[PDB]
Protein backbone atom coordinates (compact mmCIF):
# COMPACT_ATOMS: atom_id res chain seq x y z
CA UNK A 1 0.00 0.00 0.00
CA UNK A 2 0.72 3.60 0.21
CA UNK A 3 4.33 3.78 1.75
CA UNK A 4 6.44 7.35 3.47
CA UNK A 5 10.13 6.77 4.72
CA UNK A 6 11.47 10.00 6.17
CA UNK A 7 15.36 10.21 6.29
CA UNK A 8 17.98 13.06 7.05
CA UNK A 9 17.35 13.46 10.54
CA UNK A 10 20.61 14.07 13.26
CA UNK A 11 21.85 15.68 15.37
CA UNK A 12 22.69 19.68 14.91
CA UNK A 13 23.73 22.85 16.68
CA UNK A 14 21.50 25.68 16.81
CA UNK A 15 21.80 27.79 14.21
CA UNK A 16 22.75 25.47 11.55
CA UNK A 17 20.66 23.47 8.70
CA UNK A 18 19.24 20.18 8.11
CA UNK A 19 17.42 18.86 4.87
CA UNK A 20 14.56 16.01 5.28
CA UNK A 21 13.80 13.74 2.43
CA UNK A 22 10.50 11.72 2.19
CA UNK A 23 9.99 8.90 -0.27
CA UNK A 24 7.59 7.70 -1.20
CA UNK A 25 5.62 4.87 -2.69
CA UNK A 26 2.07 2.69 -3.26
CA UNK A 27 0.75 5.89 -5.12
CA UNK A 28 0.56 8.37 -7.45
CA UNK A 29 2.58 10.68 -5.46
CA UNK A 30 2.48 13.80 -8.40
CA UNK A 31 -1.41 13.65 -7.72
CA UNK A 32 -1.45 14.60 -3.81
CA UNK A 33 -0.39 17.23 -1.36
CA UNK A 34 1.65 16.38 1.30
CA UNK A 35 2.37 17.40 4.73
CA UNK A 36 4.94 17.84 7.08
CA UNK A 37 4.27 17.44 10.85
CA UNK A 38 6.22 17.24 14.10
CA UNK A 39 6.28 16.00 17.57
CA UNK A 40 7.72 16.24 20.67
CA UNK A 41 7.17 15.77 24.52
CA UNK A 42 6.53 19.67 24.89
CA UNK A 43 4.42 20.66 22.35
CA UNK A 44 2.54 17.49 21.04
CA UNK A 45 1.29 16.51 17.37
CA UNK A 46 2.40 20.31 15.45
CA UNK A 47 1.56 20.72 11.85
CA UNK A 48 4.72 22.45 10.17
CA UNK A 49 4.14 22.97 6.54
CA UNK A 50 1.87 21.75 3.28
CA UNK A 51 2.59 21.91 -0.06
CA UNK A 52 0.32 21.12 -3.13
CA UNK A 53 0.68 18.29 -5.76
CA UNK A 54 2.08 20.28 -8.66
CA UNK A 55 4.23 22.64 -5.79
CA UNK A 56 2.46 25.46 -6.57
CA UNK A 57 1.03 26.74 -3.21
CA UNK A 58 2.95 25.82 0.45
CA UNK A 59 1.89 27.02 3.59
CA UNK A 60 3.85 27.03 6.70
CA UNK A 61 3.17 27.03 10.74
CA UNK A 62 3.98 30.65 12.15
CA UNK A 63 6.72 29.38 14.38
CA UNK A 64 8.99 27.98 11.36
CA UNK A 65 8.24 30.72 8.87
CA UNK A 66 11.45 32.27 7.10
CA UNK A 67 13.20 29.40 7.85
CA UNK A 68 11.65 26.66 6.75
CA UNK A 69 10.82 25.40 3.26
CA UNK A 70 9.25 22.59 1.70
CA UNK A 71 9.77 21.65 -1.77
CA UNK A 72 8.88 18.06 -3.83
CA UNK A 73 10.16 16.18 -6.98
CA UNK A 74 7.07 14.37 -8.88
CA UNK A 75 9.74 12.68 -11.06
CA UNK A 76 11.66 11.21 -8.05
CA UNK A 77 8.52 10.81 -5.84
CA UNK A 78 10.51 12.51 -3.37
CA UNK A 79 9.15 15.53 -1.05
CA UNK A 80 11.61 17.33 1.00
CA UNK A 81 11.80 20.11 4.28
CA UNK A 82 14.60 22.44 4.04
CA UNK A 83 15.17 23.51 7.78
CA UNK A 84 17.45 26.52 8.46
CA UNK A 85 18.37 28.98 11.60
CA UNK A 86 17.36 25.61 13.26
CA UNK A 87 16.73 26.01 17.29
CA UNK A 88 16.33 24.01 20.71
CA UNK A 89 12.56 23.72 20.29
CA UNK A 90 12.50 22.67 16.59
CA UNK A 91 14.06 19.49 18.49
CA UNK A 92 11.00 16.79 16.83
CA UNK A 93 10.27 13.31 15.71
CA UNK A 94 8.98 14.76 11.89
CA UNK A 95 6.74 13.03 10.05
CA UNK A 96 5.89 13.34 6.03
CA UNK A 97 2.42 12.71 5.48
CA UNK A 98 -0.02 12.18 2.65
CA UNK A 99 -3.12 14.27 2.37
CA UNK A 100 -6.43 12.04 1.60
CA UNK A 101 -8.47 11.75 -1.46
CA UNK A 102 -11.37 13.84 -0.45
CA UNK A 103 -14.13 15.53 -2.47
CA UNK A 104 -13.79 18.87 -4.53
CA UNK A 105 -15.76 21.01 -2.35
CA UNK A 106 -14.28 19.93 0.84
CA UNK A 107 -11.61 20.59 3.45
CA UNK A 108 -9.08 17.81 3.88
CA UNK A 109 -6.23 16.48 6.20
CA UNK A 110 -3.82 13.29 6.00
CA UNK A 111 -4.39 9.57 5.58
CA UNK A 112 -1.06 7.67 5.84
CA UNK A 113 1.76 9.10 8.38
CA UNK A 114 6.25 7.96 7.67
CA UNK A 115 7.31 6.34 10.53
CA UNK A 116 9.17 9.23 11.26
CA UNK A 117 12.88 10.87 11.35
CA UNK A 118 14.64 12.26 14.89
CA UNK A 119 16.29 16.07 14.37
CA UNK A 120 17.60 16.96 17.56
CA UNK A 121 19.05 20.85 17.52
CA UNK A 122 21.69 20.76 20.43
CA UNK A 123 25.12 22.61 21.51
CA UNK A 124 25.83 19.11 23.44
CA UNK A 125 29.21 17.05 21.67
CA UNK A 126 28.96 13.44 20.97
CA UNK A 127 30.31 11.67 24.60
CA UNK A 128 29.77 8.04 25.79
CA UNK A 129 28.33 7.47 29.49
CA UNK A 130 29.61 6.98 32.42
CA UNK A 131 28.78 3.98 33.91
CA UNK A 132 28.54 3.59 37.74
CA UNK A 133 27.37 0.76 40.10
CA UNK A 134 24.06 0.90 41.91
CA UNK A 135 25.21 -1.11 44.84
CA UNK A 136 22.80 -3.72 46.26
CA UNK A 137 22.94 -3.46 49.96
CA UNK A 138 20.33 -4.15 53.12
CA UNK A 139 18.91 -0.99 51.92
CA UNK A 140 17.49 -2.57 48.60
CA UNK A 141 16.78 -5.80 50.10
CA UNK A 142 13.31 -6.43 51.16
CA UNK A 143 12.71 -10.18 52.15
CA UNK A 144 14.32 -12.52 49.53
CA UNK A 145 14.41 -10.09 46.80
CA UNK A 146 17.32 -7.58 46.15
CA UNK A 147 17.62 -4.56 44.03
CA UNK A 148 20.90 -3.61 42.41
CA UNK A 149 21.71 -1.95 39.29
CA UNK A 150 23.66 1.00 37.12
CA UNK A 151 23.43 4.72 36.56
CA UNK A 152 24.61 5.52 32.37
CA UNK A 153 25.40 9.40 33.37
CA UNK A 154 26.22 12.08 31.25
CA UNK A 155 25.70 10.64 27.40
CA UNK A 156 25.15 12.51 24.16
CA UNK A 157 23.15 11.68 21.92
CA UNK A 158 20.39 8.77 22.59
CA UNK A 159 20.35 6.18 22.55
CA UNK A 160 22.12 4.16 24.79
CA UNK A 161 21.56 0.29 25.26
CA UNK A 162 22.06 -2.03 28.45
CA UNK A 163 21.75 -5.56 29.49
CA UNK A 164 22.92 -7.93 31.86
CA UNK A 165 25.11 -10.91 32.15
CA UNK A 166 26.27 -10.57 28.45
CA UNK A 167 22.48 -11.11 28.07
CA UNK A 168 21.85 -13.89 30.40
CA UNK A 169 19.68 -12.23 32.52
CA UNK A 170 16.86 -10.35 31.07
CA UNK A 171 14.32 -11.42 33.85
CA UNK A 172 13.02 -8.16 35.84
CA UNK A 173 15.56 -5.94 34.43
CA UNK A 174 13.78 -2.14 34.32
CA UNK A 175 15.72 0.18 32.23
CA UNK A 176 14.20 3.11 32.36
CA UNK A 177 13.74 5.95 29.85
CA UNK A 178 16.45 8.89 29.74
CA UNK A 179 16.05 12.15 31.07
CA UNK A 180 17.49 15.39 29.44
CA UNK A 181 19.91 16.88 32.21
CA UNK A 182 19.81 20.83 32.42
CA UNK A 183 23.51 20.28 31.44
CA UNK A 184 22.44 18.93 28.31
CA UNK A 185 23.45 15.34 28.32
CA UNK A 186 21.38 12.63 28.85
CA UNK A 187 21.00 10.36 32.14
CA UNK A 188 19.13 6.81 32.86
CA UNK A 189 19.22 3.93 35.17
CA UNK A 190 19.16 0.43 34.59
CA UNK A 191 17.93 -1.88 37.40
CA UNK A 192 17.18 -5.87 38.12
CA UNK A 193 15.44 -7.69 41.29
CA UNK A 194 17.42 -10.65 42.12
CA UNK A 195 17.33 -13.21 44.79
CA UNK A 196 18.77 -11.70 48.05
CA UNK A 197 20.49 -15.04 48.44
CA UNK A 198 22.84 -14.72 45.79
CA UNK A 199 24.59 -11.50 46.60
CA UNK A 200 28.16 -11.23 47.12
CA UNK A 201 28.30 -15.21 45.21
CA UNK A 202 26.68 -14.46 41.87
CA UNK A 203 28.24 -12.11 39.39
CA UNK A 204 26.45 -9.27 38.32
CA UNK A 205 27.44 -7.07 35.08
CA UNK A 206 25.75 -4.49 33.35
CA UNK A 207 26.64 -4.04 29.50
CA UNK A 208 26.53 -0.28 28.22
CA UNK A 209 26.89 0.43 24.60
CA UNK A 210 26.84 3.76 23.19
CA UNK A 211 27.05 3.24 19.45
CA UNK A 212 27.22 7.35 18.36
CA UNK A 213 30.76 7.46 20.65
CA UNK A 214 31.70 3.68 20.15
CA UNK A 215 31.85 2.92 24.22
CA UNK A 216 31.22 -0.34 25.74
CA UNK A 217 31.41 -0.49 29.34
CA UNK A 218 31.26 -3.76 31.69
CA UNK A 219 30.18 -2.85 35.22
CA UNK A 220 30.62 -5.46 37.96
CA UNK A 221 28.05 -4.35 40.49
CA UNK A 222 29.49 -5.84 43.76
CA UNK A 223 27.10 -5.53 47.63
CA UNK A 224 27.83 -2.48 50.08
CA UNK A 225 27.87 -3.73 53.59
CA UNK A 226 25.30 -1.29 54.73
CA UNK B 1 -10.98 17.66 59.76
CA UNK B 2 -12.84 14.15 61.46
CA UNK B 3 -13.56 10.76 59.62
CA UNK B 4 -15.97 8.42 61.62
CA UNK B 5 -16.78 5.03 59.90
CA UNK B 6 -19.86 3.17 60.73
CA UNK B 7 -21.87 -0.16 59.27
CA UNK B 8 -19.43 -2.77 60.64
CA UNK B 9 -20.58 -5.81 62.86
CA UNK B 10 -20.78 -9.38 62.76
CA UNK B 11 -21.82 -11.11 59.90
CA UNK B 12 -21.85 -14.59 58.16
CA UNK B 13 -19.58 -15.96 55.46
CA UNK B 14 -21.66 -15.05 51.97
CA UNK B 15 -23.47 -12.54 53.71
CA UNK B 16 -23.20 -8.27 52.56
CA UNK B 17 -21.94 -5.06 54.39
CA UNK B 18 -21.88 -1.42 53.91
CA UNK B 19 -19.83 0.50 55.35
CA UNK B 20 -19.95 4.24 56.06
CA UNK B 21 -16.96 7.23 56.39
CA UNK B 22 -18.91 10.15 57.31
CA UNK B 23 -16.35 13.33 57.32
CA UNK B 24 -16.82 16.80 59.36
CA UNK B 25 -14.50 19.84 59.02
CA UNK B 26 -13.98 19.78 55.52
CA UNK B 27 -15.66 19.70 52.19
CA UNK B 28 -14.19 16.21 50.76
CA UNK B 29 -15.42 15.95 47.19
CA UNK B 30 -12.06 17.20 45.87
CA UNK B 31 -10.18 14.70 47.85
CA UNK B 32 -9.55 10.48 46.94
CA UNK B 33 -11.07 8.46 49.86
CA UNK B 34 -9.96 5.37 50.34
CA UNK B 35 -10.71 2.12 52.33
CA UNK B 36 -7.85 0.12 54.54
CA UNK B 37 -8.19 -3.22 56.90
CA UNK B 38 -5.88 -4.26 59.90
CA UNK B 39 -6.37 -8.03 61.48
CA UNK B 40 -4.65 -8.94 64.34
CA UNK B 41 -0.99 -9.99 63.74
CA UNK B 42 -1.06 -8.12 60.20
CA UNK B 43 -0.07 -4.46 58.79
CA UNK B 44 -2.78 -2.47 57.80
CA UNK B 45 -4.05 -3.09 54.14
CA UNK B 46 -5.14 -1.65 51.37
CA UNK B 47 -8.52 -1.90 50.12
CA UNK B 48 -9.95 0.60 47.71
CA UNK B 49 -9.94 4.29 46.75
CA UNK B 50 -12.63 5.91 45.25
CA UNK B 51 -11.30 8.98 43.49
CA UNK B 52 -13.16 12.31 42.45
CA UNK B 53 -16.26 11.56 40.86
CA UNK B 54 -15.02 10.93 37.49
CA UNK B 55 -11.58 9.96 38.02
CA UNK B 56 -12.46 6.28 39.16
CA UNK B 57 -12.04 3.40 41.85
CA UNK B 58 -9.26 1.11 42.30
CA UNK B 59 -9.41 -2.12 44.37
CA UNK B 60 -6.72 -4.53 45.71
CA UNK B 61 -6.34 -8.21 44.75
CA UNK B 62 -8.25 -9.49 47.59
CA UNK B 63 -11.60 -8.04 47.59
CA UNK B 64 -11.80 -7.33 42.90
CA UNK B 65 -15.50 -7.97 42.09
CA UNK B 66 -16.83 -8.30 45.69
CA UNK B 67 -16.32 -5.00 47.13
CA UNK B 68 -17.63 -1.88 45.40
CA UNK B 69 -16.64 2.01 46.74
CA UNK B 70 -19.07 4.64 46.10
CA UNK B 71 -19.18 8.80 46.79
CA UNK B 72 -22.67 10.62 48.37
CA UNK B 73 -20.46 14.00 48.13
CA UNK B 74 -23.44 16.02 48.45
CA UNK B 75 -23.22 14.60 52.17
CA UNK B 76 -20.12 14.34 52.54
CA UNK B 77 -19.61 10.67 53.03
CA UNK B 78 -18.05 7.44 51.21
CA UNK B 79 -19.17 3.99 51.19
CA UNK B 80 -17.90 1.00 50.90
CA UNK B 81 -20.42 -2.36 49.40
CA UNK B 82 -18.65 -5.76 50.75
CA UNK B 83 -20.21 -8.73 49.36
CA UNK B 84 -19.41 -12.55 49.31
CA UNK B 85 -18.03 -11.69 52.67
CA UNK B 86 -15.51 -14.68 53.91
CA UNK B 87 -13.89 -15.26 57.13
CA UNK B 88 -10.61 -14.11 55.49
CA UNK B 89 -11.96 -10.51 55.51
CA UNK B 90 -12.85 -10.01 59.58
CA UNK B 91 -11.02 -7.03 60.13
CA UNK B 92 -10.85 -3.41 61.51
CA UNK B 93 -11.77 -1.12 58.66
CA UNK B 94 -10.68 2.77 58.70
CA UNK B 95 -11.35 5.40 56.23
CA UNK B 96 -8.53 7.84 55.32
CA UNK B 97 -8.41 11.01 53.10
CA UNK B 98 -5.57 11.52 50.27
CA UNK B 99 -4.82 14.75 51.41
CA UNK B 100 -2.78 15.13 47.78
CA UNK B 101 -5.44 16.33 45.31
CA UNK B 102 -3.06 14.67 42.52
CA UNK B 103 -3.76 11.48 44.27
CA UNK B 104 -0.17 10.52 45.57
CA UNK B 105 -1.63 8.81 49.04
CA UNK B 106 -0.77 11.52 51.54
CA UNK B 107 -3.21 10.19 54.17
CA UNK B 108 -3.03 12.47 56.96
CA UNK B 109 -6.17 12.19 58.23
CA UNK B 110 -7.78 8.77 59.73
CA UNK B 111 -11.09 7.56 60.66
CA UNK B 112 -11.17 5.72 64.06
CA UNK B 113 -12.50 2.25 62.51
CA UNK B 114 -15.24 -0.33 62.00
CA UNK B 115 -15.34 -3.53 63.17
CA UNK B 116 -16.30 -6.66 60.81
CA UNK B 117 -16.56 -10.07 62.34
CA UNK B 118 -17.35 -12.79 59.73
CA UNK B 119 -18.23 -15.99 61.14
CA UNK B 120 -20.05 -18.82 61.76
CA UNK C 1 -5.98 30.16 15.57
CA UNK C 2 -8.19 27.77 16.54
CA UNK C 3 -7.66 25.87 19.86
CA UNK C 4 -7.91 22.26 20.51
CA UNK C 5 -8.68 20.47 23.84
CA UNK C 6 -9.60 17.05 24.92
CA UNK C 7 -10.96 15.55 27.67
CA UNK C 8 -9.60 13.39 29.97
CA UNK C 9 -5.93 13.52 29.77
CA UNK C 10 -5.31 9.65 30.45
CA UNK C 11 -8.44 7.09 31.28
CA UNK C 12 -7.55 3.91 33.22
CA UNK C 13 -10.17 1.36 31.51
CA UNK C 14 -10.58 -2.10 30.88
CA UNK C 15 -11.44 -4.29 28.25
CA UNK C 16 -14.87 -4.64 27.31
CA UNK C 17 -15.52 -1.07 28.69
CA UNK C 18 -17.92 1.47 26.59
CA UNK C 19 -15.21 4.40 26.42
CA UNK C 20 -16.04 8.12 25.66
CA UNK C 21 -13.21 10.51 25.32
CA UNK C 22 -14.16 14.43 23.94
CA UNK C 23 -12.32 17.17 22.06
CA UNK C 24 -13.87 20.74 22.10
CA UNK C 25 -12.51 23.53 20.07
CA UNK C 26 -12.53 27.02 20.45
CA UNK C 27 -14.36 28.04 17.87
CA UNK C 28 -16.88 26.72 15.23
CA UNK C 29 -15.00 24.12 12.76
CA UNK C 30 -18.53 22.51 11.22
CA UNK C 31 -18.06 18.95 11.22
CA UNK C 32 -14.01 19.34 9.78
CA UNK C 33 -12.52 16.78 12.36
CA UNK C 34 -10.02 13.89 12.54
CA UNK C 35 -9.08 11.50 15.10
CA UNK C 36 -5.82 9.66 14.98
CA UNK C 37 -4.73 6.58 16.89
CA UNK C 38 -0.89 6.20 17.82
CA UNK C 39 1.24 3.69 19.69
CA UNK C 40 4.64 4.57 21.78
CA UNK C 41 7.09 4.67 19.02
CA UNK C 42 4.51 4.47 16.24
CA UNK C 43 3.16 7.05 14.04
CA UNK C 44 -0.34 8.22 14.33
CA UNK C 45 -3.41 6.16 12.39
CA UNK C 46 -6.39 7.47 10.67
CA UNK C 47 -9.44 6.55 12.14
CA UNK C 48 -12.55 9.08 11.98
CA UNK C 49 -12.75 11.75 9.51
CA UNK C 50 -15.30 14.48 8.87
CA UNK C 51 -16.14 14.08 12.83
CA UNK C 52 -18.28 10.48 12.46
CA UNK C 53 -16.97 8.72 8.77
CA UNK C 54 -15.07 5.54 10.11
CA UNK C 55 -11.83 5.33 7.86
CA UNK C 56 -11.62 2.10 6.03
CA UNK C 57 -10.64 -0.89 7.69
CA UNK C 58 -11.01 0.76 11.30
CA UNK C 59 -13.41 -2.01 13.48
CA UNK C 60 -17.00 -1.15 13.58
CA UNK C 61 -16.67 -0.93 17.37
CA UNK C 62 -14.91 2.91 16.65
CA UNK C 63 -17.51 5.83 16.21
CA UNK C 64 -17.52 9.24 16.43
CA UNK C 65 -20.19 11.99 17.00
CA UNK C 66 -20.57 15.75 17.21
CA UNK C 67 -20.70 19.22 15.05
CA UNK C 68 -19.43 23.07 15.85
CA UNK C 69 -17.20 23.03 18.55
CA UNK C 70 -17.76 19.66 20.41
CA UNK C 71 -16.88 15.83 19.43
CA UNK C 72 -16.59 12.84 21.22
CA UNK C 73 -14.87 9.18 20.42
CA UNK C 74 -16.53 6.18 21.41
CA UNK C 75 -15.48 2.69 21.50
CA UNK C 76 -18.54 -0.10 22.06
CA UNK C 77 -16.61 -2.38 23.59
CA UNK C 78 -12.75 -2.03 24.15
CA UNK C 79 -9.85 -4.66 23.21
CA UNK C 80 -6.55 -4.92 24.08
CA UNK C 81 -5.62 -3.34 20.75
CA UNK C 82 -7.28 -0.02 21.36
CA UNK C 83 -4.86 0.69 24.31
CA UNK C 84 -3.14 3.95 22.89
CA UNK C 85 -3.32 7.50 22.32
CA UNK C 86 -6.00 9.54 20.95
CA UNK C 87 -5.21 12.75 19.04
CA UNK C 88 -8.21 15.16 17.46
CA UNK C 89 -7.32 17.54 14.68
CA UNK C 90 -10.07 19.98 13.14
CA UNK C 91 -8.84 20.12 9.35
CA UNK C 92 -11.67 23.54 9.06
CA UNK C 93 -8.60 26.44 9.11
CA UNK C 94 -5.09 25.06 8.63
CA UNK C 95 -4.46 22.23 10.78
CA UNK C 96 -4.55 21.65 14.94
CA UNK C 97 -4.26 18.88 17.31
CA UNK C 98 -5.93 18.50 20.74
CA UNK C 99 -3.22 17.45 23.22
CA UNK C 100 -4.01 13.80 23.24
CA UNK C 101 -5.82 11.07 25.26
CA UNK C 102 -4.85 7.96 26.56
CA UNK C 103 -6.00 4.94 27.35
CA UNK C 104 -4.26 3.39 29.91
CA UNK C 105 -4.74 -0.40 30.95
CA UNK C 106 -6.45 -0.54 34.76
CA UNK C 107 -5.72 -2.99 37.13
CA UNK C 108 -5.65 -3.94 40.97
CA UNK C 109 -3.64 -1.66 43.29
CA UNK C 110 0.24 -2.69 44.07
CA UNK C 111 2.17 -0.39 46.38
CA UNK C 112 5.39 0.14 45.06
CA UNK C 113 8.75 -1.76 46.71
CA UNK C 114 11.61 0.98 47.67
CA UNK C 115 15.04 1.07 47.70
CA UNK C 116 17.65 3.23 47.83
CA UNK C 117 21.46 3.34 46.27
CA UNK C 118 24.21 5.16 47.45
CA UNK C 119 26.60 7.00 45.56
CA UNK C 120 29.69 4.30 43.95
CA UNK C 121 33.17 5.61 45.19
CA UNK C 122 34.47 6.05 41.39
CA UNK C 123 32.16 8.79 40.98
CA UNK C 124 32.85 10.57 43.97
CA UNK C 125 36.38 10.24 42.86
CA UNK C 126 35.16 12.46 40.10
CA UNK C 127 33.69 15.14 42.66
CA UNK C 128 29.74 14.03 42.37
CA UNK C 129 27.36 12.45 44.20
CA UNK C 130 24.06 10.92 42.46
CA UNK C 131 21.87 9.03 44.90
CA UNK C 132 18.96 6.90 43.91
CA UNK C 133 15.81 5.38 44.92
CA UNK C 134 13.73 3.20 43.00
CA UNK C 135 9.82 2.51 43.47
CA UNK C 136 9.17 -0.84 41.79
CA UNK C 137 6.02 -2.56 40.02
CA UNK C 138 3.44 -0.21 41.69
CA UNK C 139 -0.55 0.87 40.10
CA UNK C 140 -1.69 3.06 39.85
CA UNK C 141 1.24 5.65 38.58
CA UNK C 142 0.65 8.41 40.77
CA UNK C 143 3.42 8.65 44.03
CA UNK C 144 5.69 11.22 45.32
CA UNK C 145 9.40 10.25 45.79
CA UNK C 146 10.66 13.08 48.67
CA UNK C 147 14.19 13.25 49.31
CA UNK C 148 15.59 14.03 52.70
CA UNK C 149 19.53 15.28 53.80
CA UNK C 150 19.92 15.34 57.67
CA UNK C 151 16.00 15.41 57.57
CA UNK C 152 15.86 18.34 55.15
CA UNK C 153 13.37 18.42 52.51
CA UNK C 154 15.21 18.63 49.05
CA UNK C 155 13.85 20.67 45.96
CA UNK C 156 15.69 21.38 42.57
CA UNK C 157 18.11 18.89 42.68
CA UNK C 158 16.70 15.89 41.69
CA UNK C 159 15.04 14.00 38.51
CA UNK C 160 12.17 11.96 37.66
CA UNK C 161 11.96 8.51 34.94
CA UNK C 162 8.69 6.38 35.02
CA UNK C 163 8.47 3.04 32.33
CA UNK C 164 5.88 2.66 30.58
CA UNK C 165 3.47 0.19 31.89
CA UNK C 166 4.86 -3.71 31.68
CA UNK C 167 3.67 -5.82 29.30
CA UNK C 168 3.38 -8.45 31.91
CA UNK C 169 1.84 -7.31 34.69
CA UNK C 170 0.50 -3.31 33.44
CA UNK C 171 2.49 -1.88 36.24
CA UNK C 172 4.80 1.01 36.96
CA UNK C 173 8.33 1.47 38.07
CA UNK C 174 10.05 4.90 38.93
CA UNK C 175 13.35 6.16 39.74
CA UNK C 176 14.48 9.16 41.25
CA UNK C 177 18.18 10.49 40.99
CA UNK C 178 19.40 13.56 43.74
CA UNK C 179 22.51 15.10 42.62
CA UNK C 180 24.99 16.77 44.24
CA UNK C 181 29.14 18.19 44.69
CA UNK C 182 30.84 16.03 46.23
CA UNK C 183 31.65 18.91 48.57
CA UNK C 184 27.48 18.90 49.48
CA UNK C 185 27.41 15.30 49.29
CA UNK C 186 30.35 15.15 52.54
CA UNK C 187 28.46 18.23 54.12
CA UNK C 188 26.12 15.97 55.46
CA UNK C 189 25.25 12.22 56.95
CA UNK C 190 22.04 11.25 56.43
CA UNK C 191 20.30 10.20 52.56
CA UNK C 192 16.48 9.31 53.09
CA UNK C 193 13.82 8.99 50.24
CA UNK C 194 10.57 8.91 51.60
CA UNK C 195 7.75 7.25 49.03
CA UNK C 196 4.10 7.84 49.27
CA UNK C 197 1.38 6.18 47.19
CA UNK C 198 -2.40 5.11 47.46
CA UNK C 199 -1.63 1.64 47.95
CA UNK C 200 0.51 2.79 51.45
CA UNK C 201 -0.72 2.93 54.43
CA UNK C 202 2.02 5.36 55.76
CA UNK C 203 5.07 6.78 53.71
CA UNK C 204 7.89 4.03 53.36
CA UNK C 205 11.46 5.73 54.12
CA UNK C 206 14.88 4.29 53.03
CA UNK C 207 17.34 5.37 54.25
CA UNK C 208 21.39 5.13 54.53
CA UNK C 209 24.17 7.10 56.85
CA UNK C 210 27.83 8.86 54.44
CA UNK C 211 30.05 6.67 55.22
CA UNK C 212 28.30 3.72 56.54
CA UNK C 213 28.29 1.84 53.40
Amino acid sequence: QVQLVESGGGVVQPGRSLRLSCAASGFTFSNFGMHWIRQSPGKGLEWVAIIWYDGSNTYYADSVKGRFTISRDNSKNTLYLQMNSLRAEDTAVYYCAKVWFGESEDNYSVDVWGQGTTVTVSSASTKGPSVFPLAPSSKSTSGGTAALGCLVKDYFPEPVTVSWNSGALTSGVHTFPAVLQSSGLYSLSSVVTVPSSSLGTQTYICNVNHKPSNTKVDKKVEPKSC
Amino acid sequence: VQLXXSGGGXVQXGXSLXLSCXAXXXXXXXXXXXWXRQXPGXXREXVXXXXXXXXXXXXXDSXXGRFTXSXDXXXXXXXLQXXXLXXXDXAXYYCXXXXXXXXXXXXXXWGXGTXVTVSS
Amino acid sequence: DIQMTQSPSTLSTSVGDRVTITCRASQSISNWLAWYQQKPGKAPKLLIYKASTLESGVPSRFSGSGSGTEFTLTISSLQPDDFATYYCQQYSSYWTFGQGTKLEIKRTVAAPSVFIFPPSDEQLKSGTASVVCLLNNFYPREAKVQWKVDNALQSGNSQESVTEQDSKDSTYSLSSTLTLSKADYEKHKVYACEVTHQGLSSPVTKSFNRGEC
